[PDB]
Order: C-alpha cells, then structure tokens, then sequence
C-alpha cells in the first residue's frame, strides 16, 4: 500500500479511567521506543527551546526503530491557538501541528497523547493523518 | 599499423588498394567484400578519428603501401602530402549498415533532381553519378560529392557507415542560403600561379607561433637523431619553393637588425594550417614579441659551419616561479638534463624555456643514474605543466671568429654558468598561446565583447601599462565581489593576466599563512607577503600582485569581542595598507589585485583607500553558451585522457538548449556537467564495445546526456541549498482542484512562460494565500505545485524561525530572503504563518518579537516585488483572521485563495478517484455511490482516513485469513510453523496481494465520523462570505 | 570528520572570526592541490572519504564540487 | 536628507509595552537628537505608522514635533485621479503605458463601483485586468499566428517511414545549425504587443475583488484616526 498508515490516535476519558497505564503498557506488548513526555517537559519559560525541545523530541523518535510518543495532560500543551498572551502556546501548537507535516520519516512514529479536556485542544489538530 | 600511404586523384568512394602483402598477413579469403579503418598522423595531440573504407586487394603495391583517394579527405595531392598511414584491418567485417543519410544539393541541381515522377529513377543517377553501390558503399559524415554542389552534411547513427539502397533512408535538401557555393576542397580553387617563382632574395612574411609541438615523426627530411629539436619552423611548400630552399636546411629570421637562425621543413597535406606563412615555436617568436612580420632570408651557413662554444653565461629571467624556493632545484636540474640530452644551438641576448612537472619537483631523484637511458621513459611518466625561462647574457667562442651571433653548445666540450636574474616582459596571448603548446590546463579563452567586466578590468591594466611607459605613474587597485563562489573571479584576472603580457604576482592569503591566532601572526603574515613580493618583482616589472580571497585575512571585528585582538587586527589591516602603498611607490608600473566573496566584510577605511571596483556576476544566458564552446572544444575536451580513442560530441546539439536550461548556474557547474556527460558517453561506449563486438572509432557525446547532467546538478544544487520536502506529489493523486487550478496556473507559470509581457516596470503577483477548513489539504496541494513545476522549493515554517535571543530570528529572515533571491526563480512557502500574527496589546505579544517578524516579512515582500523576478511566495493558514491584516493588503497578498469543501458531488468524485489511483479495488467497488452517500462536510483529509479503514478492513480479512491457515497447517501436517515463516516463503503474492470490496468502505463510512463541526464549517463560511463577495 | 572538521553548528555568532576559515582551510588546500594534479591527469589521484554524516562533513568540498 | 521610518508603531511605541524597557530607553535614545538643539535640522525625519496610537504623546507635542499626515479613503475624484494616473503611466524601459491603455474609455464608470477602495486596491484591480487582457490576447493566437518566418525550406524525402515532422525539425537544426550567436533578433516592429482590457473585463475583474480591510477594520481604524486628529487638536 502507499498510503500512510493511521498512526495517531487521541486518548480522552472519563478521569482515571486507565488511560495512562495503556499508553504505558501497549509499548510492551506491541514492542517499540516508548519515548514518554512530561507536559511540563516540553514548554520552557525561555523561548528558542520549547519548540527545540519538541523538535528534538522528534528527531529522538525517528533517530529510533518505529518508536511511540506520549504525551499527558494533552490539553495543556495544545491550548486553542490565540488566546494565550505570551505566544509561545500557540507556537508550540503550531509546531506540534506541523511535525506531523513532514515529507518523509513519519513512519513508524506513532503519536499519543491523552487528556479528558478534549475541548481545550484545537481542532486543527483532530485533522486525520494526525489524530484521527 | 605502420604503413605507407600513397592519394590517387579519382572520386571521393574509388575503393582503397590494398598491397597483397598487407590483405595476406591475416585478411579472410572468402570475404565477399573487404573494408578497413585507417588512422592518419595529425599535427595537433589530438588523433583524429579514423575513416573506414570500402578496399579491394591488389598486387601492384609495394610491400605495405596504400592507395586512397584524396577526395575523402577534402583535398587533393596538389602539395606534398603525408607520406604514410595507420592502418586498422577489421576482423568479421561487421559493418554498421546506416539506418539513414543527409545529403546537401544546390537549387538549381535539387530541382532537377525531384522533378521527376518516380523515386528509385534518382538512385541510379547517384549510381551513374558517384558509383554508389547497396551494401558495399560506404559513406561518411561531410564527404563531399561535387565540388560545392553535392555533399553529405550527416548520417544520424553513426557518422560512417554503410548504405543499401533498398533499406537505407536518404534525406536530401535544397541550398537557399546557398552554403555549398563557399565550399570547395582545400587547394581545390588555388591553381597554379607561381608568385615570382625563385627571383627574390628576402622576403617579408607573417611569422606565426606554433599552435602545438610536432612530433619527430612528421619532418621530411629525417632529421639527424642528434640534431637539435628545438630549432624546427614549419612552413607551407609553396613558400619554400619561392626561396629556392630544401625541407630542414637552414635560414635566418630577422627584424631591425636582431636575428636568429632556424631550420625549415613543410607541412605534408592534409592540414587546415594557415597558407603562406612560417611557423615557429615560442623559443624564436620570444625574440620578436612586438614584430608581428619578420623578414626571411636564405641563410648560405651549413651545419659544418658552426663554431663550437667555450664559455656560455645565462641569466634566469625573472618570474613568480623565480622566487620559488621549492621549486629552485628541479629548474636547474630540468635545464643541465635538456641541454645533455643533445647539442643545442643558441646566440647572445636569447632566452630558453624549459618546461618542467611542478608536482614532481619534491623528490630530488639524485643524478647516481650515469646518463639515465631511460630518459624517454621518465619523462613520458612526466607529463610537463609549468613554463621558465632562461637568457643567455653573454658566451664565448673557442674559435676566432666574426660571427659573434650563433655557436653550438657541447654536453662536455662546453662550459656554462648561471648567473643574476634578468627582466623581460613575457610575450601576449596574442602572439602565442604558451599553455596550449606544452598543454597545461588552458585557461579559459575569454571574448571581452561579450564579457564587459573584464574589458572593464583589462582596460585598467594596459592603461596603468602605458602610463608607466608612459613615464606616468597612477596606482591601480581592483577589488573582485560575487554573491556567490566559483564565479570566474581569479580565472579572469588569470586570463587578464596573459592577453596583455604582464608577469603575474599571486598570492592565496586561504592557503599558506600557516599562522592566524599568536600575536606574532600579524607580523609574519606582513613578513611573508613583502619578502616574497619584495623577493621576485624587482626584476619582472611589468606585474601584477594577486590576493585570493583577500578579506580572509583583513575583516571588521565586532565590537562583540576582546579588546587585544581588535588591536591586532587594526594592526595588521594597517600595515596591508602601508605594505600595497609602499609596493606602488617603490615599484612603478606595478599594480595589485584583490579578490573577495562579500565587500561587507573588508575594512571600509581600507575599501576607501583602493581605486577599482568590479563584481564578477552570475554566467549570463550568452555567458553560459560561450563558456559550452569552450568546454565542449575537443581540443580542451582530451586534454586528459591519456586512452587512444578520442571523445566528441553530435553536430546536432542546440548549445542555445542548453544554455537556456543552465539559468543560475557557474562555470564551475559547467565543468561538473561536461565531465559528467563525457562520463556517461564513456561509460555507454565501453559497454556498447562489449555488446555489439565491433567497437565504434570514437566516443560520441548526446543532447540527452546534457540534459541528465543538468538535472544532476539541480538536484546537487537543491541538496546544497537543502529543500528536502519534496519526495513525490502529482495532480492525480489529488482531486476537487477545478477552480483553483487557473488561479494557481496563471499565477506562477504564466510569468515564467511569457516574463516579456509582464517585463514592463510592472508590479507582477506578489503572493497566493491558501485559506480553508481543516482536512481540506492545502499542504498535498502546496507539495504538489513545489513537486510539478520542478522549481526552486525552500518552505521556512514560521515557529521554527524564533530563537532563544531577539533579533537573530530576523537575521534569518533577511538572509533566507536573500538566499532565495539567489536561488531564482523560487517559491518560499510559510506554514501556519498566523503563528506570528497577534497584534498589539496587553493581551498579545507584549515584547513585540512576532512584530518586528511582521515587520521582516512585510519589508522584503515589498523589496522583492520590484526585482525579485523569479521569487513567488504561497500562504498556508487555517485561520486568516488571526493573520496580521497588513499582510492581507495586495503586494503582499492578492490571491486568497479559499480552498473550500467539496460540496458538489463532482469534486468528491474527482477526490475519490484521485485517491484510488493505486488501489487494487474489486469490481463490486462503486465510487459514484459513496459520492452518493457522502454529505457535504467532507474533506480531503476524510475521504483519506475512510480510504486507509477501508484497506484497513480489508488487510483484517487477509491477515485473518492468513493466521486460518496457518493455525489449520499446524494440525494439518502437524508442523506449527509460526506466521513469520509463511511470511518469509509461504506468504505468496496473491496473499500479500491487497483486494478490498464495497462493504469495507460501506460499513467504515457507517462508521466515519467527520472531523469538523457544522458550526465551524458556518464560521468558515461567515469568513468566506467577506472574504469573497465584495 | 576529525581533520576537515566542522566548526559545529550554531558556533554563537552569526558569522565568527573569519566564519573558520582557520580550519576548513586545510581541506580548501588539500583538494586544490588534489584538482590541480586531476586535471593534469585522470588515472593518478582518486580520493575517497568516509565520514559520519554528509551534513557533518564539511560542505565546501561539495560547494567546490569535489 | 530625508530620513525614514516604516512601522514606527513597531519601533518607538507608548512606554510600558515591554518587559526589559529596551523600547523605553531606545525611545529616550530617539528623542535626544530630535529634542537635542545642536544644529541638526538638514536630516528631514520622516515615518509612518498604521497605529499611531501606539506611538507615545510626547513623539506628538506640537512645537516639539512637527504636523502628522492621514491618509483618508480614495474617493470617487481620488480614485479617478490615481486610475487615471496609473493607467496613462509612461513606462520606464518603453516610455508608452505601462499597460495597453484604452484611449478614450469610460474611466469615469469604474471608480463608482470602486467606493471603499484602496489605491493598492484600485492598482492590483487594474493588474489582473491587465493579466485577463494578457490570458485573452494568448488565447487570440493560441492557433492564430502559430508560425516562424522564413518556412521556405525545401526538400523532398524517400523512404521517409513516417517521421514528417520531425524530419522538418532535424532539417531545421541542420540549416540554422551555424549562424546562431546570441538573439540574432532586432527591434522587429515593436507595436506594443499586448492586450487592452475590455470594458467588461475591467468590470468583472472589480466584482473579483474586495478592499483590503474589512468592515469592522475599517470602522474602528477610522474612528481611532479621528480620535486622533481630534487629539492633535487639543481634544
Ligand atoms: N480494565 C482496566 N484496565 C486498566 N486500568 C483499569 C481498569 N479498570 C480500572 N483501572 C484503573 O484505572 C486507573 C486509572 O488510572 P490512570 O491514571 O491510567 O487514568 P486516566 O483516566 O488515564 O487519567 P489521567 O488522564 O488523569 O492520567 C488505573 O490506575 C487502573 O488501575
Ligand atoms: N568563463 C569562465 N569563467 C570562470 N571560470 C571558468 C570559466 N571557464 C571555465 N572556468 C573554470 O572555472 C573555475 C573557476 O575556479 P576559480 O578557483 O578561479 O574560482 P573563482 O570564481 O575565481 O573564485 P574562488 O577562489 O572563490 O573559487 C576554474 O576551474 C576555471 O577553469
Ligand atoms: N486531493 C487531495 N488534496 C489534498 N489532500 C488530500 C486529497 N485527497 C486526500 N487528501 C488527504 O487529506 C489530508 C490533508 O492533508 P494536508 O496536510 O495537505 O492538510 P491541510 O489542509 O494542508 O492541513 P494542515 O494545516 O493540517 O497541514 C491528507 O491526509 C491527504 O492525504
């Protein structure tokens, strides 16, 4: 097939539900580089970083056999682009946006993330090919 | 092989005799008919391809002798021709047979020759009129039939070959411009009209550099083997008629009383030497740089005359090599081996050349080898590269006499010494080409007609020349900027350099500095430069300095820096410029030039201080097809391939092409292509060799090969400036594009196709926005157009051109903006640019980093949009409104392009097609029902997520059938051969073949779930209906 | 990688002393030396490299078309 | 000389718009040499800004700064002017308009339905006319003048095995194949081959079109600017 497999899937519930330990877990059992993430990890006070710590997060990934990423609290990373004052929430939504918006690569890195606020995430991200 | 050769004077395709002797050795009995290849000498290195001939046997001949006719080499034996010829006798006769021909007739003759109302009819009068015969003639490309009336300008295939009639496909054309009227064999016209012959006693004659050495093999008469080589000047027969001469005697070249003694000999036909006029090597024309005639006269002295000499002196004549203390060994070393290699004739005030391998110069090969024999052999491992010269101040004769000109130098009956250095200004270009006759690596011939800059620079250089002859002195200082490297800059002072004769004093400040940081650095730098230019110009005035790339030593440290070494380099730019003043002060008539990659580096102070100025730019379209000419020149084509067959390429390649497929390219992009397409020729050639047998006599270069090299070096080109994101993307593989497709198409390629109209001081498209619902695909379609149109894709995606810092984001964007300036003509494309689009406030961006980023991208969008003819900007956001409305404004946007749903059942059609362009779908597919049943608030990015379940399904039903066979195999045979196995042998096509049915899209379209709300599909329409009703 | 080395990237300043022509100029000296002796002949000399990355070699060589 | 600056709301805005007060003190910087009397009043100063409001009071006190210029909504009389303008524009490489100009067409018309407009808007209206002009007069040859000069090439061919055409184009290179040099191409009539764009196509393309800023923009900047004036005026 060329066509590009569904590979990122969002993960929302009702609070404690789970969630978190089968994000954990499904990377044994399939078995792949569970690159895990820290919300609080990825945004830096400082700017040049946050969007270079995602892009390292990236880079790791593909660096790695078909890998898994993970990323909690969803809806804090990606907050609705716009409304944030300092700017670098929104930026960094923009990047997350775009590295699914790669040429080449992509395959084999499945992306996840999980949060129970679905709506505070913009929907630009829900596009299938990213979270579908 | 080695044979004699003899021309007869009958019809261009009488079959060539053969002398028994040479049929015998091993030419076939049976054989119904016999050809053969035969290479001539030539008086240039380059072998000229061999003429295959149709032969016939014969007995008359003498033991290897051969009869041709003179007519297949464009000329007649109407002077003494070349004595013999290379002989090749083919093996099995596989002669290529020509698919078809061109030929060439006159008007008059052509419409008498298709007036006729059969066709076979004007085979037989070809018959009748040349001999010609079905599979035994043969023909090759430009023979000549009739003399300016009938001729064979090609043959396609194969420019020899041979014909049949019943198969072979023959062209032929009428002359309007009347070309065949100029074109007659060589000494065809020229009858025999002896000027004065044998009446005068000296004559005044042109007297002309040797375009190429000769090889012993050529100079009737033999030559005595002891004799000296370097004293032969050719000339045409005629002329030596006229003075009552014979071939190698001896005659004195004058002028205003200065002389020098020469031999004499004939170039035996064929040659496409100028007539009427004497050549010579540089050795004599050395002598007579400015008399470009020179009054010949017998000379009544025989060889027995010659006084032997006593004592010799000799000055090296000053020169860059001079100076070259690690060549110094090997100079001497080369000239004591020239002169014991025979006895050389020289006279007083005269200068020797001696060539010599500058790479070979580190190994000092001691003399422990008594008269090394091998001598030859050594020298053939040599293959020479750089030039000296050395005068001859003064000698002595042993024996009294008054002849104090000419003597003769013995190995060891003489002896010689060397003495101070002398100057003299080296000969122009225009008197000889010195690298063309050794063979160094030309320099690159340059026409200042159609290169104005380097008349700019060499109409500098000759005038400084006069003012100092002039008894005037002005210091000259020219400075060399391109945007980009490899421009020709230092291959154009070079060449500069050598067209008017001046001594050339060059430096590469890149190179041999061997010390850049200790404090002692400024100070050995300066050092270096003055002892060495100090060291060699004193005595070679005429010169010129050269710096290359200059600005690596001398810059403006930032203030962002240590105080000491700002103090260093402030003193070490000083004493640069105290140095070059106190050079042209010290020195008159002497000039520098410097060479730099980017002016805004060099010390402005300094920049003041110089004089000249010139930017070598980009090759330009007429650049590009001059600089092909030269590259593609045969002559400069095998000047390194030591292999006996020569390389070429077709007549029929539109240099115009491929210059108009080389826009932005550089001569050192021009190399790389050339090189590359000989080498595909070669590589072509060798396995051509191996798969048909017969080998072809030379190796041919074709258009499609150029054009594979130019795509190569886009490519290398793309790779050096990156633009990855481009892997593979087609209009079939996306759909729904009807209107968009105009706006997208009139937008970029109308420009390119016709930039004369809109080439009118006119404000051309400035940019298309790309706004619409999510899922819709402006990224597939963005991909696509940057992989249709095969241009110059660099995308900059707005998030990842922040930086820790403020400010440096902005240097970014200048620089990339400039980048793709280069790189014309070129799209940019911005991803979710309204990440840098809140404006002012409180509540936005307080800082106002993304405002000085607006600020970036709105000021080199309006500087771009009045020279930037080739850049093209494409806008992709989801939100427009968020985006700063100064960008919306025309110049900056004009096209804001909606790339709305699909809401007509046609464009989900369109979309589902183009999506099931490689799917493996089963009859029972019906596309136009899922178009049916879709509503209206799909998109691209849907119609794909159903596609991927669908094959998803599916591959469940595959890979379950699968694991049905192999759990049942292992009851079955008892062998529980896992899954892995069957995939690796078991797992057939068919099995990984993927088959899919309508029920899998049907139940995943049950399943589907849009991924927008109608509420933003409103919203997006409450954007549309403002952004797209007034 | 070791000798011709890069000046690694984001060295801090936009364009540092002499942007390392300090230490790529060994590599610029080796291959004009190695072209002036190619061009002067074919069969002698042939280099090949071996490196980490291409990005990691330095570009001049490519930027000189070696 | 004149000095400029573009986006002066980007440069020396209000105090108190940044963390670090790098905007403050580059601002106090600015106002050194201005407010400074050292003689220096041949450098003209100049600027423009969208959002004066951004800019600080004291870059506006009257006596200490110099009147401030608005710019106001090209018009009916105002968009006539600078269609007219444009339109007649004599080029710089050709002299003659810089787009096929219809002589005596009724420019009158087009500014009325043009109310609101900008005259980068007016402009980039008349551009893609132009190119509508150009797409017709490529459409008009598209299989109308499709032929060199000098056709006259004559021959015959046996055995030709159905390569007409390209037997033409070999032929072609064969003949041209010498005397080719740079353009070989003169000033072949120069008649100014472009396309006047119709009437209606002047129209449609106006209907194609929208003004750069929207309503609410357009109010709001409107009132600031007022705002302003009336500021200046001591309101
Ligand atoms: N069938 C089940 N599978 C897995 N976990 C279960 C199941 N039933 C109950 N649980 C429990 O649900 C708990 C929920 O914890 P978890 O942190 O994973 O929840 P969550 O809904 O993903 O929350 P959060 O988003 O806040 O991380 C787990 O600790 C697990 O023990
Ligand atoms: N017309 C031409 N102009 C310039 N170079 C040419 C031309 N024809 C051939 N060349 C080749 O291009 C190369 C130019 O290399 P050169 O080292 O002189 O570069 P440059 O552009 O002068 O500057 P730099 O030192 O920055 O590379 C040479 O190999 C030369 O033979
Ligand atoms: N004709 C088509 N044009 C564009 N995308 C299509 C088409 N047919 C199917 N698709 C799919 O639709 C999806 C849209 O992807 P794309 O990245 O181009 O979206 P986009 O609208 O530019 O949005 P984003 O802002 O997320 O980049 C992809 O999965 C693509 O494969």
């Amino acid at each position: 097939c060329p066509l590009r497999l569904r590979s990122g899937i969002l993960l929302y519930g009702y609070p404690g539900c789970g969630k978190t330990l089968l994000a954990s877990a499904v990377a044994q059992q399939c078995g792949l580089n569970f690159i895990s993430v820290k919300g609080p990890e990825i945004l830096n006070k400082f700017i040049g970083a946050s969007e270079q710590n995602i892009r390292e997060l990236f880079e790791r990934a593909q660096s790695v056999k078909p890998c898994i990423l993970f990323f909690d609290e969803f809806d804090s990373i990606a907050p609705k682009r716009g409304h944030d004052s300092t700017g670098v929430t929104d930026r960094v939504v923009n990047q997350l946006l775009t590295q699914m918006d790669g040429a080449e690569g992509l395959d084999g890195v499945y992306i996840l993330a999980a949060t129970s606020r679905p709506d505070l995430i913009d929907s630009a991200l829900l596009r299938p090919g990213r979270l579908d | 092989m080695k044979a004699s050769l003899t021309f007869s004077l009958s019809g261009i395709y009488a079959p060539c005799s053969i002398s028994r002797d040479i049929y015998l050795e091993y030419g076939d009995k049976k054989a119904e008919c016999l050809y053969g290849t035969i290479r001539l000498p030539q008086y240039g290195p380059g072998c000229t391809p061999g003429k295959i001939v149709h032969c016939v046997l014969d007995d008359s001949l003498p033991f290897c002798s051969i009869v041709v006719p003179s007519k297949l080499f464009g000329f007649m034996p109407t002077q003494p021709t070349m004595d013999f010829c290379y002989f090749e006798p083919i093996l099995d006769n596989v002669v290529p047979v020509l698919d078809s021909v061109t030929f060439l007739i006159n008007e008059q003759l052509y419409s008498k020759l298709m007036d006729l109302p059969q066709e076979m009819q004007q085979i037989q009068f070809l018959h009748y009129k040349y001999n010609i015969n079905s599979m035994e003639t043969v023909v090759h490309s430009r023979d000549i039939l009739t003399s300016g009336l009938c001729q064979i300008l090609n043959c396609s295939p194969f420019p020899q070959g041979l014909v049949d009639f019943t198969e072979t496909q023959l062209i032929l054309v009428n002359d309007t411009e009347q070309k065949l009227s100029a074109l007659k064999y060589a000494n065809e016209d020229e009858e025999y009209a002896l000027p004065k012959i044998g009446t005068n006693s000296a004559l005044s004659i042109d007297l002309e550099s040797l375009p190429c050495t000769i090889s012993r093999d050529l100079l009737r008469p033999a030559p005595h083997i002891n004799d000296d080589n370097s004293i032969y000047a050719f000339t045409d027969a005629e002329t030596l008629l006229r003075l009552d001469v014979t071939s190698g005697s001896f005659i004195t070249v004058s002028n205003m009383g200065c002389v020098r003694l020469v031999k004499l000999f004939v170039l035996l036909l064929p040659n496409g030497f100028k007539k009427r006029t004497i050549y010579a090597p540089p050795k004599i024309i050395a002598s007579f740089p400015d008399c470009s005639v020179v009054t010949i006269s017998k000379s009544n002295i025989g060889h027995t005359d010659i006084p032997i000499a006593n004592q010799v002196f000799i000055s090296r004549v000053g020169g860059w090599l001079q100076s070259q203390k690690c060549f110094q060994n090997i100079i001497l070393t080369t000239l004591k081996k020239f002169f014991s290699e025979s006895k050389r004739i020289l006279c007083q005030n005269d200068l020797i050349p001696i060539a010599f391998d500058s790479s070979m110069a580190d190994l000092n090969i001691a003399e422990e080898n008594d008269e090394s024999d091998d001598e030859d052999e050594l020298g053939q491992y040599y293959k020479n590269d750089s030039l000296v010269w050395f005068f001859v101040t003064s000698a002595e004769l042993d024996c009294f006499s008054k002849d104090n000109s000419h003597f003769i130098i013995d190995p060891n009956r003489t002896k010689l010494i060397t003495t101070n250095i002398t100057n003299r200004r080296p000969l122009p270009l225009s008197r000889s080409n010195l690298q063309r006759y050794y063979g160094f690596a030309e320099t690159f011939y340059y026409d200042l007609h159609i290169f104005p800059y380097v008349r700019q620079l060499v109409n500098i250089l000759e005038t400084s020349f006069n003012c100092s002859q002039r008894g005037i002195t002005l210091n000259a200082s020219v400075l060399l900027h391109s945007t980009t490297n490899n421009v020709g800059k230092a291959t154009m002072v070079r060449f500069a350099s050598k067209y008017l004769g001046i001594h050339l004093l060059e430096i590469d400040c890149l190179s041999l500095t061997s010390n850049s940081r200790q404090l002692d650095s400024t100070s050995k730098i300066i050092g270096y430069i003055r002892a060495k230019c100090e060291n060699v110009l004193p005595y070679a005035s005429p010169a010129v300095i050269f710096l290359a790339h200059l600005d690596s030593i001398l810059l403006d440290v930032n203030a962002n820096q240590d105080p000491e070494a700002i103090k260093l380099q402030k003193s070490i730019n000083f004493e640069m410029s105290k140095l070059l003043d106190d050079f042209t002060f010290k020195f008159p008539g002497t000039t520098f030039v410097g060479s730099v990659n980017n002016i805004d580096n060099v010390p402005s102070s300094f920049r003041s201080h110089m004089r000249f100025e010139i930017l070598v730019p980009v090759p330009s379209e007429a650049q590009r097809l001059r600089i092909f000419q030269w590259y593609l020149s045969s002559h400069e084509l095998n000047r390194d391939v030591q292999q006996k067959v020569p390389v070429s390429y077709m007549d029929n390649i539109s240099f115009s092409s491929l210059s108009s497929y080389s826009a932005g390219l550089t001569p050192l992009d021009i190399k790389s292509i050339v090189e590359t397409a000989r080498m595909t020729a070669t590589a072509r050639f060798y396995q051509e060799s191996k798969k048909c047998g017969w080998l072809p006599q030379s190796i041919l270069i074709t258009q499609e090969d150029l054009s594979k090299a130019t795509s190569k070096a886009r490519n290398e080109f793309s790779v050096s400036i990156g633009a990855p994101q481009i892997p593979n993307v087609t209009w079939d593989d996306i759909g729904g594009i009807d209107f968009v497709k105009g706006e997208i198409l009139d937008t970029i390629d109308m420009p390119l196709k016709h930039p004369e109209l809109f080439t009118s001081g006119m404000k051309k498209r400035s940019g298309i926005l790309f706004y619409g619902p999510p899922g819709t695909g402006k990224t597939l379609m963005a991909k696509a157009i940057a992989t249709n149109f095969s241009l110059n894709f660099f995308s900059v995606k707005g998030p990842e051109l922040l930086n820790m810092y403020i400010g440096e984001s902005e240097a970014n964007v200048r620089r990339v903006f400039q980048k793709a300036r280069e790189a014309k003509p070129c799209v940019i494309f911005f991803d979710e640019i309204d990440s840098v689009a809140p404006k002012r406030g409180n509540q936005g961006d307080s800082g106002g980093v993304m405002d000085r980023i607006v600020s970036q991208l709105l000021a080199e969008l309006d500087g771009m949009s009045t020279d930037a003819d080739g850049v093209f900007v494409i806008g992709a956001t989801n939100r427009p409104d968020l985006l700063d409305e100064a960008l919306l404004r025309p110049g900056r946007f004009d096209k804001l392009l909606y790339l709305g749903i699909p809401d007509t059942d046609t464009k989900q059609l369109n979309i589902l097609e183009a999506l099931t362009r490689k799917f493996v779908l089963d009859n029972d597919v019906k596309l136009i029902e899922l178009a049916k049943l879709c509503p209206f608030n799909y998109t691209g990015a849907d119609f794909y997520a159903l596609c991927s379940d669908a094959m998803l399904n599916a591959m469940s039903r595959i890979a379950r059938m699968v694991e049905k066979k192999v759990s049942q195999h292992n009851e079955l045979t008892g062998e529980n051969i896992s899954t892995r196995r069957w995939f690796d042998k078991i797992a057939t096509k068919e099995d990984t073949k993927v088959v899919v049915k309508m029920e899998d899209f049907l139940k995943a379209q049950e399943q589907l779930t849009p991924s927008v709300s109608r509420a933003e599909l409103n919203h997006y329409e409450a954007v549309r209906a403002n952004f797209e009703g007034a | 990688e070791a000798l011709f080395g890069k000046p690694q990237a984001n060295d801090g300043d936009p364009s540092n002393n002499g942007q390392w022509d300090n230490a790529s100029k060994l590599l610029n000296f080796f291959i004009n030396q190695v072209t002036k002796i190619f061009n002067k002949d074919n069969k002698r000399i042939r280099v090949l490299f071996s490196g980490k990355q291409k990005t990691q070699i330095n570009p001049l060589l490519f930027d000189k078309h070696f | 000389c004149i000095l400029f600056f573009d986006e002066f709301d980007s440069i020396a805005p209000k105090r108190g718009h940044d963390s670090t007060g790098v905007t403050d003190r580059v601002v106090n910087q600015l106002l050194t040499q201005m407010d400074g009397a050292e003689g220096l009043d041949g450098v003209y100063i100049l600027a423009a800004t969208s959002r004066p409001d951004l800019i600080d009071s004291a870059l506006l006190r009257p006596g200490r700064l110099d009147k401030s210029v608005i710019c106001n909504i090209p018009t009916e009389s105002e968009r006539l002017d600078i269609l007219q303008a444009i339109v007649n524009s004599k080029d710089k490489d050709t002299g003659q308009k810089k787009f096929a100009l219809e002589k005596n067409a009724d420019l009158k018309l087009i500014a009325e339905k043009t109310a609101g407009f900008s005259g980068a808007d007016l402009q980039g209206l008349c551009y893609n006319a132009y190119l509508k002009s150009v797409h017709r007069w490529l459409s008009a040859a598209d299989q109308s003048e499709v032929v060199p000069g000098n056709d006259n090439i004559e021959y015959f061919s046996i055995n030709e095995h159905g390569r007409r055409e390209e037997n033409r184009l070999r032929l072609k290179t064969l003949l041209q194949q010498d005397v080719v040099h740079e353009t070989k191409t003169s000033t072949s009539a120069a008649s100014e081959l472009t396309a006047v764009v119709t009437i209606n196509d002047l129209l449609e393309a106006c209907q194609e079109t929208k003004p750069s800023i929207s309503t609410s923009e357009l109010v709001k900047l409107r009132g600031i600017y007022d705002r302003f004036q009336k500021d200046r005026n001591g309101e």
